[PDB]
């Protein structure tokens, strides 16, 4: 009885994408973040569900329930911090997943790449909504400034701002809605991620070389499962290092005081994975321009596949574009650094220059880089 | 089994059959987890001698 | 623009990656709270039962709890009545509402001390420097009544009178109760009141390091062993003629 | 007559800039010719299908060994690199015809 | 999902050899070849990776210095002699 | 079990796979005991006493 | 020198913080910062009206001194 013809008329045929799937042999470590992202989803949902068994969305007993989780629940302190630092590991993994596609031209998978942007938008919505759950003077006020940006939309701004708020300002009505919304969205991400793979397995994967790897495909099961397991441990080591040795290293200290609408924090700022977008919005004094630039910078990913110019796919053999890619990464770090700083005269000048360079590089310099090399290679 | 090297006796005796391969994993986890805690705690309390509640308890509970 | 003074990095008994809290200092740190802080500062997230196994025994903590009367439990007649506290009771609140607190002081509202270590930039280093950093105001300032000059406080004008001085209290074990010594114990206590998981945080951290330190070389070996087939793989191209 | 639109490039002369870029690109270190790294679209893929068996099979092995080098994060020895002068376009004649065919087909549709 | 081994491409006249994983060392010449390799790999990318991030530190070392320097005051006396 | 019918061929099949099924239940026994420190069971091992 | 026990008006362990603080007023970094504090006071105190005062120079004086004491304060404590 054919061992190869396994229990096929079942769900294993779908699981052949995990065992017998052809994969390029020259896959580097930067591809491991695909499997890490799935582990980040599962870890966030696992810790999230157990957090939701003691968290109460009412304003009068939201912050006090978070304290009860750490102080009273057995081993409840670690779960709160693997959730708080798992989001940090999520966006660490999320940004390298995007960066690898930029460098290795994976955006040529138009279906998968477009679903990837949708996946990115969903997580940043979930992360923003979950930050408001602790209700700790960074949750209330971080949500206050960002949500009020929608009031700049003409003729419908205040109509939907209140419809988001469930009232005239952020309050208990908004808090209960966010917790329910924060519960449902991660399960949507699982469905989209399955669709994300469905648009990729049909066209295979990519390689650092950028050429077709159909001549050197290898089975996934004995080579990449053990490669992803090692990559998973490096994620668990990195996440657990924060949780057990510096749990509040990334989170702002001001979040530990209960939310007070009458008092403002000394400095207002979102989490570290949104600080790069905060700087772009703060660059333009105009209100309508700032919200558009905030959305355009995130939504510029969908415009990247339409800007390809070089006859080579990956940046492996494109030294001119390599110099620009790390300039963009450095500039993205400059935006992150300046996002957490107050708006004064040194950061006003640097903030505008970094933001204007962020769009200039991708829109102008990178497409011009591909054209220059195309001429330089007799084609 | 009949070789003068430890691992050869360690493989044929245990790891040759996958049924006994899992036995050494589960039994090995029993003895590892018990010794690791004592091993990894005794070192921890050495770094914190005279610090924790265990090391300052003796001057309380009257007759105990 | 009201320049801020950076708190110094005071070495602590719990500053290392694996160093734990000095529970002897915690017990002395609570004595500062029950005598000085609790007069006009609240701690509404730490119970009298939390001190069991940390700085006081079960019998010691029961005596501490029963020392203070608490109001709870509707009488069968339908009225509130006083009773000695129990282990499960939280630390007494000096005032019922923040409005009363602003009335007791010069409008300033004493912040809750449960998370004040983790809710301020600098942690215990800033708090220790704030308690001991009180100094005579420099020439050219004008401080309103009920306001005192503390450089470590943002704005350099704090509404809190100096709460710590030499022999402000007396310690059970008899260490010299000085301005610096008393501030250190309460700072050690205020950290435990903020991160009770501090000891277990490092205790599991040591085990993870001793676990990842062994599994990572081992897991790497499995990766290399399975991939050693492709790493040692020779290709030969032999086209016909 | 190469390099840049200017008569002289920044780093002296014009022809040496393309030679300098070839060594900078680094696909010769892997043992690949220039047309072995091209992007395979619906046009190039057809032009590959027209390659002679002697030339198509040679391309397969050059790619096959390059992925082996990339898998090991290694490069070919200094004597086995693709010389810039000895690199010849084995796909340009086939690409041009598919360019000619596609242009005629596309323009005939709009008439 | 789709496609599998058998119809991926047409490969001809290519012979490959491989060893059993139990008959070869998992870590062969780790520091004898890996260390000279990493130096080779780092040089091939340090001229395209380092300069973009070296500039950011220069921005850091100046944007931070300017902020504190701007915070520090300057003399503004109008009429007095000490 | 591990068979289909009641015959000498299946009786030999069952006997041939008894030692593996014999020691497979140890994982179900010890592993479950290991998971929740079954005391009555952990009270007999000398080193873990 | 303070009111605890024995003669000499008793002997209450003067705070080690005070002893450590004066141990660092003679350091080069701390005397120069104190130096700038002195000239500031003469400009401000003798001034008839001016909003300038002398806490920034005091803050620099504190920053140098308070970083020293952290190095060698906890040794005397406990
Ligand atoms: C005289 C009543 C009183 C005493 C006693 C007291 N505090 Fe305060 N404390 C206050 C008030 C009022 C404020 C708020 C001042 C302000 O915000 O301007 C305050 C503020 C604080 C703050 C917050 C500073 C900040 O920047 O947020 C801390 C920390 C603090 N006190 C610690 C202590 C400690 C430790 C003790 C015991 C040694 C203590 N306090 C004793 C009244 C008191
Ligand atoms: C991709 C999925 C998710 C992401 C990125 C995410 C992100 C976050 C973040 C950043 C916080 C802020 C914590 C803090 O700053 O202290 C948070 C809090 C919280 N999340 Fe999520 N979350 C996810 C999924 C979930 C799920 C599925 C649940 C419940 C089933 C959940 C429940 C909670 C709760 C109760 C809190 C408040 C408790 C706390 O903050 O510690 N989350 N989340
Ligand atoms: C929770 C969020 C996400 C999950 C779980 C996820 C999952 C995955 C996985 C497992 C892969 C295959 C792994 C690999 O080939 O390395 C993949 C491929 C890909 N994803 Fe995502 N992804 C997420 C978000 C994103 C984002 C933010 C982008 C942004 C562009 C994106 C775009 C891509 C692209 C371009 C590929 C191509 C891979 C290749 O070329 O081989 N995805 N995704």
């Amino acid at each position: 009885m054919t061992n190869i013809r396994k229990s096929h008329p079942l769900m294993k045929i779908v699981n052949n994408a995990f065992i017998d799937l052809p994969a390029p042999s020259n896959i580097s470590s930067w591809w491991n973040f695909g499997s890490l992202l799935g582990i980040c989803l599962i870890l966030q949902i696992l810790t999230g569900l157990f957090l939701a068994m003691h968290y109460t969305s009412d304003t009068t007993t939201a912050f006090s329930s978070v304290t009860h989780i750490c102080r009273d629940v057995n081993y409840g302190w670690i779960i709160r911090y693997m959730h708080a630092n798992g989001a940090s590991m999520f966006f660490i993994c999320l940004y390298m997943h995007v960066g690898r596609g930029l460098y290795y031209g994976s955006y040529t998978f138009l279906e998968t790449w477009n679903i990837g942007v949708i996946l990115l938008l969903t997580v940043m919505a979930t992360a923003f909504m979950g930050y408001v759950l602790p209700w700790g003077q960074m949750s209330f006020w971080g949500a206050t400034v960002i949500t009020n940006l929608l009031s700049a939309i003409p003729y419908i701004g205040t109509n939907l701002v209140e419809w988001i708020w469930g009232g005239f300002s952020v309050d208990k009505a908004t808090l209960t809605r966010f917790f329910a919304f924060h519960f449902i969205l991660p399960f949507i991400i699982m469905a989209i991620a399955m669709v994300h793979l469905l648009f990729l397995h049909e066209t295979g994967s990519n390689n650092p070389t950028g050429i077709s790897s159909d001549v050197d495909k290898i089975p996934f099961h004995p080579y990449y499962t053990i490669k992803d397991i090692l990559g998973a441990l490096l994620l668990i080591l990195a996440l657990m290092l924060l949780v057990l040795f510096a749990p509040d290293l990334l989170g702002d200290p001001d979040n530990y005081t209960p939310a007070n609408p009458l008092n403002t924090p000394p400095h207002i700022k979102p989490e570290w994975y949104f600080l790069f977008a905060y700087a772009i919005l703060r660059s333009i004094p105009n209100k309508l321009g700032g919200v558009l630039a905030l959305a355009f910078s995130i939504l510029i990913l969908a415009l990247i596949p339409l800007l390809h110019t070089s006859k080579q796919r990956s940046m492996m053999f494109r030294p001119l574009s390599q110099c620009l890619f790390w300039a963009l990464v450095a500039d993205l770090l400059t935006l992150t650094w300046i996002g957490g700083q107050p708006v004064e005269h040194p950061y006003i000048t640097i903030g505008q220059l970094a933001s204007v360079l962020y769009f200039l590089l991708i829109l102008v310099l990178m497409p011009t880089a591909g054209t220059i090399e195309n001429k330089l290679l007799k084609w | 089994m009949v070789a003068p090297t430890l691992t050869a006796r360690l493989y044929s005796l245990l790891f040759r059959r996958t049924s006994t391969f899992a036995l050494t994993i589960v039994v090995g986890a029993l003895f590892f987890e018990r010794a690791f805690d004592q091993g990894a705690d005794a070192i921890y309390e050495h770094i914190n001698e005279g610090k924790l509640w265990k090391h300052i308890k003796h001057k309380y509970e009257n007759k105990e | 623009s009201d320049l801020e003074l950076h708190p110094p990095s005071y070495p602590w008994s719990h500053r290392g990656l694996l160093s734990s809290l000095d529970h002897t200092s915690i017990r002395r740190g609570f004595q500062v709270y029950k005598q000085v802080c609790s007069s006009c500062h609240s701690m509404d997230y730490v119970a009298y039962r939390h001190l069991v196994g940390v700085c006081y025994t079960e019998d010691e903590a029961k005596a501490l709890a029963e020392e203070v009367e608490v109001q709870d439990g509707p009488n069968e007649d339908g009225e509130m009545f006083m009773r000695p506290g129990k282990l499960s009771d939280y630390f007494p609140k000096p005032y019922p509402n923040p409005e009363a607190a602003r009335a007791a002081n010069n409008g300033a509202l004493p912040p809750d001390l449960s998370y004040i270590v983790r809710a301020r930039h600098g942690g215990e280093d800033y708090v220790f420097s704030l308690l001991t950093g009180y100094c005579e105001p420099p020439t050219g300032v004008s401080l309103r009544e009920g306001l005192y000059f503390n450089p470590y406080f943002p704005g350099q004008a704090i509404g809190m009178a100096p709460p710590i001085y030499n022999e402000v209290l007396e310690f059970d074990d008899g260490t010299p109760a000085t301005m610096s010594q008393v501030a250190k114990d309460v700072c050690t206590f205020l950290r435990w009141a903020a991160e009770p998981e501090h000891d277990h945080r490092k205790r599991m951290g040591l085990k993870m390091l001793l676990m990842m330190g062994l599994l990572l070389p081992l897991v790497y070996a499995m990766k290399r062993h399975k991939w050693s087939v492709l790493k040692s793989r020779k290709l030969a191209y032999r086209p016909p003629k | 007559m190469a390099g840049r639109p200017a008569v002289s490039a920044s780093s002296r002369w014009l022809e040496g800039i393309r030679k300098w870029y070839y060594n900078a690109a680094g696909f010769n270190k892997l043992g690949l010719m220039r047309d072995d790294t091209i992007h395979e679209n619906d046009d190039v893929k057809e032009a590959i299908r027209r390659l002679p068996e002697n030339l198509y099979d040679d391309r397969v092995f050059r790619i096959k060994r390059a992925l082996d080098l990339s898998m090991r994060q290694q490069i070919l020895p200094k004597e086995q690199w693709t010389k810039y002068e000895e690199d010849k376009s084995y796909l340009e004649p086939y690409l041009k015809e598919v360019i000619r065919e596609r242009k005629e087909r596309e323009e005939w549709a709009k008439k | 999902m789709g496609r599998q081994f058998g119809h991926l491409t047409r490969v001809r006249h290519v012979i490959t050899y491989s060893l059993s994983p139990f008959e070869q060392r998992a870590f062969p010449h780790y520091f004898s070849k890996g260390i000279p390799n990493v130096l080779r790999r780092t040089r091939a990318c340090i001229l395209r990776v380092a300069p973009p991030f070296v500039a950011f530190y220069l921005v850091y070392t100046w944007g931070t210095q300017e902020f504190e320097k701007s915070k520090r005051k300057n003399p503004a006396a109008y009429e007095n002699d000490r | 079990m591990l068979t289909r019918f009641l015959g000498p061929r299946y009786r030999q099949l069952a006997r041939n796979w008894v030692p593996t099924a014999s020691l497979w239940g140890a994982v179900g026994a010890v592993g479950l005991v290991w998971a929740t420190d079954w005391r009555l069971i952990l009270d007999w091992v000398p080193y873990i006493n | 020198g303070d009111p605890k026990e024995e003669e000499e008006e008793e002997e209450e362990l003067v705070d080690p913080l005070t002893t450590v603080r004066e141990q660092c007023e003679q350091l080069e970094k701390c005397v120069k910062a104190r130096e700038r504090l002195e000239l500031c006071d003469e400009r401000v105190s003798s001034r008839s009206q001016t909003e300038e005062d002398c806490t920034e120079e005091l803050l620099d004086f504190l920053h140098a001194r308070d970083h020293c004491v952290a190095h060698k304060l906890f040794n005397s404590l406990k």
